[PDB]
């Protein structure tokens, strides 16, 4: 799986409380995390799904 | 537009609560279950505007009249959105052009705790230093949101100020405010900063970016509304 499965989430500079997921490779789970709403990292998804699908099993 | 029915009572992290619905420009966006991601302004009885970042849908909805987030029994208006008007300049990358404008299905019915900020006009010219007021449910700790509507005074600071912290990531439709003992935080994006003008409160800033951290010591960036506002004007005009 990429290596930006690994990083931490990332909420950014901006100031929103969007929720969104992270993979947390020490649970083996997709999470959610507060999103600021500008310059997300790859780790970050809409849905926990497209995470999974994206970072499952890293 | 910019008077208050309820007078709000002066003197986001360290800031004030507010005196109920003494803010009636104030909304809260929301999304289909009611969690709050982003704050807002009416401009007049079908429109808010709003951060372009909060990337609000037409699945959201505007929350007017609220005071207490906490209180299910507390008298609100749940408004849709109809259309979202992102300004095409926004830039993802740099944060600049940081406006959205959202249009209701339905009007919102204007009362004592629900009306209109004013809108400035292209040439007003706020003087650094200047105590404006920004308001919002964001974060009062850098962590869970406050129920009540907080407010908090700060002052506008000059682009050079500003620059002395931020550098060039300060663009031309941004506006600093802060660094006081106060700061905007995860919650209060798209939220206003306002400054009075002839005594009527004027929309001068849109919570927009700052501190990861919601450092009181360091500059809040704003969305300049008066570099966006023809930009406004034109989309009302045709919408």
């Amino acid at each position: 799986r990429p290596d930006f499965c690994l990083e931490p989430p990332y909420t950014g500079p901006c100031e929103a409380r969007i929720i969104r997921y992270f993979y947390n490779a020490k649970a083996g789970l997709c999470q959610t995390f507060v999103y600021g709403g500008c310059r997300a990292k790859r780790n970050n998804f809409k849905s926990a799904e497209d995470c999974l699908r994206t970072c499952g099993g890293a | 537009c910019g008077v208050p029915a309820i007078q709000p009572v002066l003197s986001i992290v360290n800031g004030e609560e507010a005196v109920p619905g003494s803010w009636p420009w104030q909304v809260s966006l929301q999304d289909k279950t009611g969690f709050h991601f982003c704050g807002g302004s009416l401009i007049n009885e079908n429109w808010v505007v709003t951060a372009a970042h909060c990337g609000v849908t037409t699945s959201d909805v505007v929350v007017a009249g609220e005071f207490d987030q906490g209180s299910s029994s507390e008298k609100i208006q749940k408004l849709k959105i109809a259309k979202v008007f992102k300004n095409s300049k926004y830039n993802s990358l740099t944060i600049n052009n940081d406006i959205t404008l959202l249009k209701l299905s339905t009007a919102a019915s204007f009362s004592q705790t629900v009306s209109a900020v004013c809108l400035p006009s292209a040439s007003d010219d706020f003087a650094a230093g200047t105590t404006c007021v920004t308001t919002g449910w964001g974060l009062t700790r850098y962590a869970n949101t406050p129920d009540r509507l907080q407010q908090a005074s700060l002052p506008l600071l000059s682009n050079t100020n500003c620059k002395k912290y931020w550098g060039t990531k300060i663009k031309d439709a941004m506006i600093c405010a802060g660094a006081s003992g106060v700061s905007s935080c995860m919650g209060d994006s798209g939220g206003p900063l306002v400054c009075k003008k002839n005594g009527a409160w004027t929309l001068v800033g849109i919570v927009s970016w700052g501190s990861s951290t919601c450092s009181t010591s360091t500059p809040g960036v704003y969305a300049r509304v008066t570099a966006l506002v023809n930009w406004v004007q034109q989309t009302l005009a045709a919408n």
